[PDB]
RNA sequence: GUGGUGGCGAUAGCGAGAAGGAUACACCUGUUCCCAUGCCGAACACAGAAGUUAAGCUUCUUAGCGCCGAUUGUAGUGAAGGGUUUCCCUUUGUGAGAGUAGGACGUCGCCACG
RNA sequence: GGCGGUCGCCUCCUAAAAGGUAACGGAGGCGCCCAAAGGUUCCCUCAGAAUGGUUGGAAAUCAUUCGAAGAGUGUAAAGGCAGAAGGGAGCUUGACUGCGAGACCUACAAGUCGAGCAGGGACGAAAGUCGGGCUUAGUGAUCCGGUGGUUCCGCAUGGAAGGGCCAUCGCUCAACGGAUAAAAGCUACCCUGGGGAUAACAGGCUUAUCUCCCCCAAGAGUCCACAUCGACGGGGAGGUUUGGCACCUCGAUGUCGGCUCGUCGCAUCCUGGGGCUGUAGUCGGUCCCAAGGGUUGGGCUGUUCGCCCAUUAAAGCGGCACG
RNA sequence: UGAUGGAGGUAGAGCACUGUUUGGACUAGGGGCCCAUCUCGGGUUACCGAAUUCAGAUAAACUCCGAAUGCCAUUCAUUUAUAUCCGGGAGUCAGACUGCGAGUGAUAAGAUCCGUAGUCGAAAGGGAAACAGCCCAGACCACCAGCUAAGGUCCCAAAAU
């Protein structure tokens, strides 16, 4: 996942703190895999999580990806000193904070899906748990 | 009627209107005590400072 | 490449609500008519908002989205 | 060719005014109706 | 009642529907007159009173939309601390936005003709 | 430090709801333009969309309806403006002269706003508006010169010469508060004053990178995720690498490799003990425990490293100012 | 300090504008196949799908909203004692860390650069083993007197085994 386009080329890392604006219910799908600690989340992990997740439900319902990674983020190479302008934009991700639904799924049976819930949890750098849809 | 107030804390470390507030009650030192009116000014200088001071009736 | 800013050009307001001041004084300095001039107000060139005559400046609503500064004598 | 012009008073021949003028836009010289503080009367006023 | 002309944040609006013209306001009838159209008496301007309430306009019904919006709770946050300190927590004050109960189809003047 | 970038001005974000606020922070503009694109008087309201319509096409002009601004505002952006600051038309030159209470801004020099007074006007019936333009960039001190004006001065006197005063012109003086009217390099032949205010070595902090160790387990393994290996992703430890910083040292902390002497860590090369094995045996693989001792000589290269020769139970990896 | 009145669009929040974005419905239009080909009209992948609409997200340079604070002001109130102005004399223009709010950096650095408060600087004393910048607290002096702060009370080592 990547904006097709950005207003800004670079932008500020910013700050996370506090739950999550929106996002915090289960919206599409039967169950969700809800963040319980704030942190960046790389496109690369998204679609990792999401890979692990639709290959154990072995093509069967549906998968929704909550979040998507709006924000750069750039970096300097080895060898490079301090100053002389902010770096080249290196990837994308969304940060995302405690209580933010990262993912949905419906049409399988609650024990596939919480064991796709579970496999996808093991790819992201956040603490996770199983939601119901209420 | 009056507020008796005492200086318990240092001054020390603190902001300066913190600092200000303890030289318009009149105090000084750790431990000096002053007499107001329980005005609404004297008792909002309290409040500002209250972690610094201890107030009788 | 970037490092370029112009000077800050202090707009704002210059005198308070309810602080007298003499005709001429400067009351506020906008780009566009962020505030409308009042009674005894004039707008100068620039927008900016200066008193007509001797009074207590008022900042008031002008109907329901803008402001207004007036300067009432007394 | 935007250029700088002198305004000279038609009567007494004060230069009164600066201005401006695209040559391109205004070939021949620029004529105003122009206030001349030391005829103090308004005067016609030609580029020189 | 109607026609002028104002103050008040649209709680004054919008949409839909209904009624009315005695006066008044309009459509309306004309281009001789002042005046007018980058062409057109459509408009503007002027002169006029056969017809019409059809529309505008006034009054009335409706909250469907827009607008206004308490209380409670929450976010944030001033001050005082704390921890397991990119964050988080306690105490004290303050307190939204959102979402809602609701309000509301205006109100206060002055003048003229009735 | 060099290379590159930058140097004055305007708008925004950063900037933490007054103002101000830094970085070789993130984005853009300016060195003009306009004789109307200025003033005033009067009048006007947009962009799009739907529907219909010759050439005519997605889209050129026309009509109706819808449409609160989704247009436009010369030129960047922000703020503003459709009671228009946008658009059209008539007449115009106020893109006036002398000024200017009072304010804003400000180290200074400058910069900004300004009611109002007088002179003489433009438009308007009048009220009234007008000292340029929706607002904020479009600029450059003094010295020295040019040109115009002048009831100023005129070295005995009259003149003149030459000055003054007012107006205006000549700056990519852009390194933009401008060192001179006028200026590029080499130094390993070098020298002095200073600095650990500031680099190279080593220490320190950091740990992205690096090495090592793990989590998840799609897969490989005939079958069989986990004998062995392990994608996409995720988490750590170490402080040997490549780096970042500039905190001790520049009134000097001697720099690679080797020799001599070792010493320590264990993420163990050999030897000792052990589990699993896709372990018949013999050889092995992999993990665990274990640092007691041991852990070769040569060819080439300054080398470290590495390749090679010949051995060996093995010929370990690191730290100790790369001892 | 209180009261009162104002300016200002940040935190948060929201999406009403502008960017970024998810799913659903439906769809102009868009891709190949056949029939019909003058390439002219269809029927399809639950083929790609504008725009619309429904639901759900996101923002330093987005805002229908919007605090706390801070700020300006008042012939205001209470306490307090400074404020300006004129002049003589300076020194300073390497700052450091800590907390908080941001940027740069890898939301690394005892890093760098601002804002804000404090301490150090230029501050001895007590605590943090030692430890400029943390916590408590400001040494004019004398005392073989008392009370506390941070921090403490089994022994080193004062005080609850
Ligand atoms: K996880
Ligand atoms: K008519
Ligand atoms: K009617
Ligand atoms: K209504
Ligand atoms: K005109
Ligand atoms: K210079
Ligand atoms: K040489
Ligand atoms: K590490
Ligand atoms: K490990
Ligand atoms: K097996
Ligand atoms: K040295
Ligand atoms: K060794
Ligand atoms: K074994
Ligand atoms: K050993
Ligand atoms: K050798
Ligand atoms: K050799
Ligand atoms: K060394
Ligand atoms: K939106
Ligand atoms: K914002
Ligand atoms: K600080
Ligand atoms: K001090
Ligand atoms: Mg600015
Ligand atoms: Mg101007
Ligand atoms: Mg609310
Ligand atoms: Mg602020
Ligand atoms: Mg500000
Ligand atoms: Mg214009
Ligand atoms: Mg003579
Ligand atoms: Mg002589
Ligand atoms: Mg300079
Ligand atoms: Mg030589
Ligand atoms: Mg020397
Ligand atoms: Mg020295
Ligand atoms: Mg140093
Ligand atoms: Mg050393
Ligand atoms: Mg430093
Ligand atoms: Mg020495
Ligand atoms: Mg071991
Ligand atoms: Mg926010
Ligand atoms: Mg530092
Ligand atoms: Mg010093
Ligand atoms: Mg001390
Ligand atoms: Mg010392
Ligand atoms: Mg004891
Ligand atoms: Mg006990
Ligand atoms: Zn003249």
């Amino acid at each position: 996942l990547v904006p097709k386009r950005v207003k800004h080329r670079r932008e500020f890392r910013g700050k996370m703190r506090g739950e999550a604006k929106g996002g915090k219910e289960v919206a599409f799908g039967e169950w969700g895999l809800q963040a319980t600690e704030s942190h960046w989340i790389t496109n690369r992990q998204i679609e990792a999580a999401r890979i692990a997740m639709t290959r154990y439900m072995k093509r069967g319902g549906k998968v929704w990806i909550k979040i998507f990674p709006h924000k750069s983020y750039t970096s300097k190479a080895i060898g490079v000193r301090m100053g002389k302008g902010k770096g080249a934009p290196e990837g994308w991700v969304s940060p995302v904070k405690r209580g933010k639904i990262m993912f949905e799924i419906a049409g399988v049976p609650e024990e596939v899906a919480r064991e796709a819930l579970r496999l996808a949890s093991h790819k992201l750098p956040v603490k996770t748990k199983i939601v119901k849809r209420e | 009627a009056e507020l008796k107030i005492t200086l318990k804390r240092s001054v020390i470390g603190r902001p300066q209107n913190q600092r200000a507030t303890v030289k318009a009650l009149g105090l000084g030192k750790v431990n000096s005590t002053v007499t107001k009116p329980a005005n609404e000014a004297i008792k909002g200088m309290v409040n500002t400072i209250s972690h610094l001071v201890d107030v009788e009736e | 490449s970037n490092g370029r800013d112009s000077e800050s050009k202090r707009l704002g307001a210059k005198s308070a609500d309810g602080q007298t001041v003499t005709g001429g004084s400067i009351l506020y300095r906008q780009r566009g008519t962020k505030i409308y001039p009042g009674v005894n107000v004039g707008i100068g060139g620039d927008d900016t908002l200066f008193a007509k005559v001797d009074g207590v400046v008022r900042f008031e609503r002008k109907g329901r989205d803008k402001k207004q500064v007036s300067v009432y004598p007394v | 060719m935007r250029v700088n012009i002198t305004l000279e008073c038609t009567s007494c021949k004060e230069r009164n005014y600066l201005t401006n003028k695209n040559k391109r836009n205004n070939p021949d010289r620029l004529e105003k109706q122009k206030y001349c503080p030391r005829e103090r009367k308004v005067t016609l006023h030609r580029e020189t």
